[PDB]
């Protein structure tokens, strides 16, 4: 029951703290955000790296 | 020789190709911004005119400079204006003193029709100044420069038309301005003293060159020529042509106006429109393209000044300061950009003081609005159009996960709020119960949780997963694939939209075909599974579908809107995803909830603004922005949620996120066909660099990829702001603008001052909240350009101010002209075009007569000018000679253009149809209105020969296709000619397995035997045959002709020239010769007759006879309002007396209302005030979730067949054969889904039960507002006798209506004038039909059981959503 | 301890529906601290990737600690700044210049180079300098909206506005008395003793040689 | 109070496969 | 009956879990 109480407290802390802290988030946008979707999709469904995959390593995404 | 260059101005101007025009000339021009253009190697098509010996005598004495189009727009202008009445002799034909003749002689026919039918003598009296012959040539300032112009635009067609034969050009010399015409050119030349004009030099003069010329001496290249010379397009001459017209047509209807009325008249003055014209003209040769960046501010700076008119808040005047300090920042940057000193730009200035301080009434300004293209559009540079782009659709933006996590949530709650209040009951939820606590105590209690408890618990939505709905294989159209639509070609030949000389190389691969309605009947396969297919396995994403590429939009005056055209196929996939959105989840979203709240009932709103669930009042205000800036700003991290939602709603999957996976991965770029990609080379070809016209990595969307979902999105943001603020909203969507409605509750002791203080309070708080929700979501509201106003709204088309519409007539009318956009130039094509933006016109103001008379004299131009400069024929060639070996006459011109088109003749311009546009009977109206024209002619006796005209010879398809038209040959339309070639190539070229299955070979002899099978009852009902054939496959069959008739090389493919001429020279014969055209023994018979329904019936008996067999018809005859109501005044008020100069059962009873509610800018006209009245509000066991449309027709088809027949009769074996071709249900299950029948009269029951009606009439809708109609007094007719006669009460109220506006349009009104009359019944044209059913002796005898394939035609699984 | 559970439990729901939320959206190629640092510091720019602040003060000070020169990422969260420093108040309130507030005032004038437009200049720039342009600008509007012209409001509002009694009019520094403008020649008078806006004198010119002539209106 | 064990055991499954998400990105 | 078990077994799982994402959010969010 102790150790129930403690982790308790602890969890609560640590609830109230991400709460907190995610009211004040913010975030930015990237390039690279659909283009790997987009891979990822077509290895999930097939298994290989689209045709011509290059564009993808200029971008950076293709591993 | 089907298809020519365009009447109209319907493309954009670029001027690249003149840069290759002036090389080979050997002068000198700066108009591209592409280094490719400097030292290409001329292509042979444009080089091979320098050989021309006119173009060199024309070039005779001229200088090596040229300059550009815009600076001496001005002088063309004026030179025109003022030079066109010495070359008469030119168009000596047109006969101007004869089209000033007709509209004066139709405007007097008006006069005495209205007269007639309103009941009062002199109501409409004599201004003299307007109706004599010589108003128009003296005192309109565009009268003869409009004549020459459409003289010499179309001989400018007939040039352009033609292929390019180096011998083929015109011109014309003129005082100054001489003009000449070749292949696609067309060259302006002034002489240079007038441009000079006692100057330094050219640049000082002219600012607007130093970007051509920097800072040179050029009096060297201008000492020995006396011309100067600029090249342009024949676009930019169009553009001239469209604004002559247009400036003609709004002088005169303004100056007719304000005769008319001369104390208040809803047009600008004379002065106003001398000046802003003038001021205009300047403003865009100074500044050349950029002045249309001033020119730009004309329609918001008037709406700003519409708004300063209620009572006075501050906040009312800081949209139009706004406006102002905007119009003075950008002349202070154009100021800068070309050193001019502040004595020369004085016209800017004028411009904008012009307009504010002319202190017009709101109606005024309103129609000022409709001025905006009166000034030509500007040229535009694909580099300058995508700079913006690039900057905006490749920028990073900073968003906020709470905001977004919020807004999707919102999303998932509005969808399971609609389908609960759909359908009653939770849908299927799959996801763990625990984790969201609040909902499911609602679940499991098949409870909804309220509004006000939403925001409280709104995280808990997150989590709710459930089954899917919305089935995808089937779509309710499925016609919209057939729809033309650009596409661009693959990626391998992404080169070959380009010029080979200006590329510089030979692209290896050519590409085989580019436009839809090409490639559809070219895909051997199309299912509509392979397509859901292809989207699933992310085919697309092969390197062959990596092509996209933009095109700029027609006529704007911004730097350049795009819209973009993407490979075939990705084409199809995006098709069919915005159609399946739009079908079946795009529902759960009003975006046009609104109605203008001041014409509410007071309950409803009461009950719409009350938060929770009477001593309350409620005021609204309303803001405006801007969706167009949308586009570029979405962002992938914010779409994810919302796409990934969709798929699952959908059971697909990878469907929805088809654009950013695949535009990312694309090379954006410019189609045009001068203008490659300012650095591209034969080795760079594979891999390009970005330069100023092309770019890669496009982040955001584009204009009309996903409008469902963006649209979807946004209404979710304003309900998570209507959630945070606690405050009513409606929103309503037009095609750019949205505009936003807060809705506020006051007590009853209010001073009215305080509520329009805190209603636009409440706005602002709520237009501050948005700004701020769309912020973090990476898209920016600017407030600059958005106004807080408690009045002005957009709500259809419309404006509104307080509840009261403004009139918006010029914006329709003043483009009117001679000619539009049809086959082989017809006539009757031009006429109905000019017929409904007519009717249109009307519904949008109070005057009529100026109107009128424009569409009386483009009437007559049109015949004049289509008679000697037909472009089907040579150039010379006089149809009227050729057809009747002599020149027509006035008064045969006269009577063409009154004979009705029902009857074969060529009038468009129904009188009746200033009440109401739907017409019950068009037949009756148009002997009505005959027998009115030649009574006011003084030609009596003409009646019966003019109306009993030959039988043609006609079959039984063409009767069912025209229900309620004659046998003439001379109204029929020229379609119906080509319609047996088209679907001759669609034989021919077709690989398609869904045309091929529907154009079958045994086709033709379905057609014939359905018809002929429709009529055989033994009382033929039309009505019943067209609603039936509309449904069968032959209905679908003619739909798809329809869809495919608006194509090149389909409908084109010599002979096929001289057919066209020789059915022209045919119908000619018919429209003006009508001696030719008689059965003595018909006019004999008609000659009894005096009611005209007796002569409709015998005309439709005698007409159809061969067709008919004997039997009768029934069921298309209806009596004419206006020959069946009589209209008796009762009250007049003392000063409506004087103003009329006037000196002293079973009806429909008509007053005017007392209490007004609103007024602008007074109480003096009717049509600016508003009141309480609302005459128009007056006037199935089961059902299927997704109902196809086949199963729709079907339904319907069973439901009017078995409403015709008899009870006693065998009717399952009638409806088997037609039921097996559109579904695959037994009868008796069909059955289950009729609504409640049993009650009516067949042949009235059949028209208001299922025909189509007009529910309002065709005036602004303000006179409404104030009228009392009664129906409770006309007898026995309020279903005793009731059911069972002619009378069509709901047509009776628009008559009511329509009669109290147009008597009052033009009387000054005062608070003490009432007036009260009311509409008599006759008894000549009253019958009583008695109940009568239609008796089939023989069922369909042929095998409609073909087409189980198509799943166009056929739906295999009828019922697979939920029965419900 | 039902409800200290309880409580806890509904916490935890809402805080792993909002992370879950977070970790999709940028979700497999998002920037960690420590590459975002050195890449901006090694580069000056930040990466192609996306990012997470603490703040959106953080992400308006995220610069290259050698140099401070501004980057997209600063651009676009001073953009989002200024839009969060709207007040519903002032909402699309228009803020002009003493310059700017004079060419409105021309806008709404007949003629050109009148007496009222020296007039204009002069009301707008001291309304300007003591901070009460905005209430100036609502009485003329007011003025106009009662049915009047802009030539009686400019009158009445020199008569009655706060912000000019009892104020000098200012020197004008001329050539000569060719230099005013035509349509203003016949409008010149002699000094009063102690000359001032709220009874019609507009302003004074001062010629290259001493002599002083006072606009009166 | 079984309830309770259900809720809690839910949201441990949902929070390892959050952590597993999150252990993808760094 | 097995849920008090589990719960007793769960809590430290959560706590771990819960170390785990303030150890993540130390590395992930900027915070300079
Ligand atoms: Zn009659």
């Amino acid at each position: 029951v102790l150790k129930m109480g403690r982790t308790l407290e602890a969890i609560s802390k640590g609830m109230s703290e991400m709460l907190a802290k995610y009211d004040h988030l913010v975030i930015s946008t990237g390039r690279t955000t659909a283009p790997a979707a987009a891979f990822d999709a077509y290895l999930n469904e097939h298994g290989v790296p689209p045709p011509q995959p290059a564009i993808f390593k200029d971008l950076g995404v293709a591993q | 020789p089907t298809q020519y260059p365009d009447a109209r101005l319907s493309s954009p101007i670029i001027l690249d190709q003149c840069d290759l025009l002036a090389r080979s000339l050997g002068l000198y021009s700066h108009y591209s911004h592409n280094p490719k253009l400097r030292n290409c190697r001329i292509p042979h098509h444009i080089y091979r005119l320098r050989n021309s010996t006119a173009l060199k005598t024309f070039l005779q004495n001229c200088s090596i400079l040229t300059v550009p189009f815009h600076s001496i727009w001005d002088h063309i202008l004026t030179s025109i204006q003022y030079d066109a009445i010495n070359h008469v002799d030119d168009f000596k034909y047109l006969l101007p003193s004869e089209l000033v003749k007709y509209a004066n002689w139709d405007n007097e026919f008006l006069k005495a029709y209205l007269n007639k039918i309103l009941g009062l003598d002199h109501v409409f009296s004599a201004s003299a100044r307007s109706q004599c012959e010589d108003f128009s040539p003296k005192e309109n300032p565009y009268y003869w420069g409009m004549l020459l112009l459409v003289h010499l635009s179309q001989l400018a067609r007939r040039i352009k038309g033609q292929r390019g034969s180096l011998r083929s050009n015109w011109k014309f010399i003129g005082t100054d301005l001489e003009l000449f015409g070749i292949a696609d050119f067309v060259i302006f030349k002034v002489p240079v003293k007038t441009i000079i004009r006692n100057a330094v030099s050219l640049q000082a003069s002219k600012p607007g060159l130093r970007i051509w010329y920097r800072d040179q001496n050029l009096t060297p290249y201008l000492c020995d020529d006396e011309f100067i010379v600029s090249v342009a397009s024949y676009e930019c001459f169009i553009m001239i042509k469209d604004v002559f017209i247009e400036r003609y047509n709004t002088w005169e209807i303004c100056a007719r106006a304000w005769l008319e009325d001369s104390d208040g008249a809803d047009y600008p003055p004379l002065d106003v429109l001398g000046e802003l014209y003038n001021q205009g003209d300047q403003i865009i040769a100074m500044y050349l393209e950029d002045g249309f960046k001033l020119i730009k501010h004309l329609e918001p700076l008037c709406v700003s000044c519409i708004q300063t008119h209620g009572i006075f808040t501050p906040r009312k005047y800081w949209f139009q300061s706004q406006m102002i300090k905007s119009y003075y920042d950008e002349l202070h940057d154009l100021n800068l950009k070309l050193q001019i000193s502040d004595n020369k730009a004085e016209c800017a200035q004028n411009f904008i003081k012009t307009i504010v301080q002319a202190k017009l009434t709101p109606q005024q300004y309103c129609e000022l609005f409709s001025l905006q293209k009166h000034w030509g559009h500007p040229v535009l540079y694909n580099d300058v159009a995508l700079d913006k782009v690039k900057k905006h659709a490749q920028s990073t933006k900073i968003l906020k996960p709470k905001v977004m996590f919020e807004t999707f949530c919102v999303f998932k709650f509005i969808v399971a709020k609609n389908h609960y209040h759909s359908q009653g009951s939770w849908y299927k939820t799959t996801h763990d119960l625990h984790l969201t606590p609040y909902l499911r105590q609602h679940i499991v209690s098949n409870s909804f949780p309220s509004q006000a408890e939403i925001y409280q618990h709104l995280w808990e939505w997150y989590f709710v997963e459930h089954e899917p709905l919305f089935s995808t294989k089937i779509i309710s159209d499925l016609s919209i694939f057939i729809k033309d639509r650009a596409t661009a070609v693959n990626q391998e030949c992404w080169d070959s939209v380009f010029d080979r000389s200006v590329l510089g190389y030979n692209p290896p691969v050519r590409f085989q075909s580019k436009r839809v309605p090409e490639q559809f009947l070219g895909q051997a396969d199309f299912s509509l599974n392979q397509i859901l297919e292809f989207a699933e396995k992310l085919e697309y994403l092969a390197p062959s579908y990596r092509n996209f590429s933009f095109s700029l939009k027609e006529k704007e005056l911004n730097i350049g809107r795009t819209f973009g055209k993407l490979p075939y196929r990705v084409r199809n996939v995006q098709t069919l995803a915005e159609a399946l959105l739009a079908d079946g989840l795009a529902k759960a979203f009003p975006s046009n909830m609104m109605v203008v709240t001041e014409r509410e009932q007071k309950e409803a709103l009461l009950h719409q603004a009350s938060w929770h669930h009477e001593n309350a009042i409620v005021r609204g205000a309303s803001f405006v922005t801007d969706l167009e800036k949308y586009n570029l700003a979405f962002r992938y991290e914010f779409t994810r949620h919302f796409i990934d939602y969709c798929n699952r709603c959908y059971g697909v999957k990878n469907l929805f996120d088809w654009m950013h996976f695949l535009i990312p991965l694309c090379y954006m770029h410019v189609s045009d066909f001068y203008s490659p990609p300012h650095c591209v080379t034969e080795d760079n070809r594979n891999n390009p660099p970005d330069c100023a016209n092309a770019y890669h990595y496009h982040l955001g969307g584009i204009e009309g990829l996903q409008q469902k979902l963006w649209t979807c999105i946004s209404c979710a943001q304003i309900t998570l702001v209507e959630l945070k603020t606690k405050l009513k909203l409606k929103s309503s969507v037009m095609g750019d603008n949205q505009c936003i409605t807060t809705l506020s509750l006051f007590p009853i002791d209010a001073p009215n001052d305080y509520q329009e203080n805190e209603a636009e309070l409440n706005a602002a708080r709520v237009a501050v909240e948005l700004a701020i929700t769309t912020g973090y979501s990476g898209i920016f509201l600017k407030p600059e350009e958005t106004f807080v106003h408690s009045g002005f709204i957009y709500f259809g088309k419309k404006q509104y101010l307080n509840g009261v519409q403004l009139p918006q007539s010029l914006k329709t009318m003043a483009r009117c002209g001679p000619l539009s956009d049809s086959i082989f130039d017809d006539l009757q094509g031009s006429l109905a075009s000019i017929g409904t933006s007519f009717e249109r016109g009307t519904s949008e103001t109070r005057h009529i007569f100026p109107s009128r008379w424009i569409a009386s004299f483009h009437s007559m131009l049109a015949i004049n000018l289509l008679n000697q400069n037909h472009l089907g024929f040579p150039l010379g060639f006089n149809i009227d000679i050729s057809c009747f070996k002599k020149p027509l006459t006035f008064s045969e011109k006269l009577i063409a253009l009154i004979t009705p088109q029902v009857l074969g003749g060529l009038s468009f311009l129904n009188p009746e149809k200033l009440f109401y546009r739907n017409i019950s009977d068009p037949l009756t109206s148009g002997l009505f209105q005959l027998k009115n024209a030649l009574e006011f002619l003084e030609k009596e006796e003409l009646f019966y020969i003019l109306i009993s005209k030959k039988p043609g010879l006609a079959d039984a398809s063409d009767f069912v296709m025209n229900p309620l038209g004659l046998n003439v040959p001379g109204s029929k339309e020229i379609i119906t000619f080509l319609r047996q070639t088209v679907r001759e190539n669609i034989t021919i070229t077709s690989q398609n397995r869904i045309i091929n299955s529907l154009f079958h070979i045994g086709s033709d002899l379905e057609d014939q035997r359905v018809c002929e099978w429709l009529l055989s009852s033994n009382p033929v009902m039309s009505r019943f045959a067209a609603d039936i054939f509309s449904r069968t496959p032959s209905g679908k069959r003619l739909q798809v002709l329809g869809y495919l008739e608006g194509t090149r090389t389909l409908l084109a493919s010599g002979t096929m020239l001289m057919k066209l001429r020789e059915l022209t020279r045919n119908r000619w014969k018919s429209w003006f010769s009508y001696i030719d055209a008689l059965d003595d023994d018909l006019s004999e018979s008609l000659e009894k007759f005096t009611c005209t329904v007796d002569v409709a019936n015998f005309l439709r008996a005698y007409s159809w006879s061969d067709v008919l067999k004997g039997k009768r018809l029934i069921g298309a005859t209806l009596p004419c309002l206006l020959e069946q109501f009589e209209v008796k005044w009762i009250n007049l008020s003392e000063d409506l007396r004087e103003q009329f100069n006037l000196s002293s059962l079973n009806y429909v009873s008509c007053a005017l209302d007392r209490k007004v509610v609103q007024k602008h800018p007074s109480v003096n006209r009717l049509a600016w005030t508003i009141g309480n009245r609302a005459p128009y509000i007056g006037s199935p066991p089961l059902r299927v979730n997704c109902p196809s449309a086949a199963l729709k027709e079907a339904i319907e088809m069973v439901s009017r067949l078995l409403w015709v027949t008899q009870g006693t009769a065998d009717r399952e074996k009638l409806l088997i054969p037609l039921l097996n071709s559109r579904v695959n249900l037994d009868y008796q299950t069909v059955l289950n889904f009729l609504p409640t029948h049993y009650s009516g009269n067949i042949v009235h029951r059949y028209n208001d039960q299922y025909g189509q009606h007009s529910f309002m009439a065709n005036r602004m809708s303000n006179t409404s507002t104030r009228a009392i109609i009664s129906t409770n007094t006309l007898g026995k007719y309020a279903g005793q006798a009731a059911i069972d006669s002619n009378i069509i009460f709901q047509n009776t109220i628009n008559l009511g209506v329509a009669v109290l506006d147009i008597a009052l349009s033009l009387a000054k009104l005062s608070s003490a004038s009432n007036v009260t009359f009311r509409l008599m019944l006759n008894k000549c044209c009253t019958r009583h039909v008695p109940s009568e059913y239609l008796y089939f002796d023989k069922p369909l005898d042929v095998d409609l059981n073909k087409y189980m394939d198509n799943e166009l035609v056929y739906d295999n699984d009828p019922l697979c959503s939920g029965i419900k």
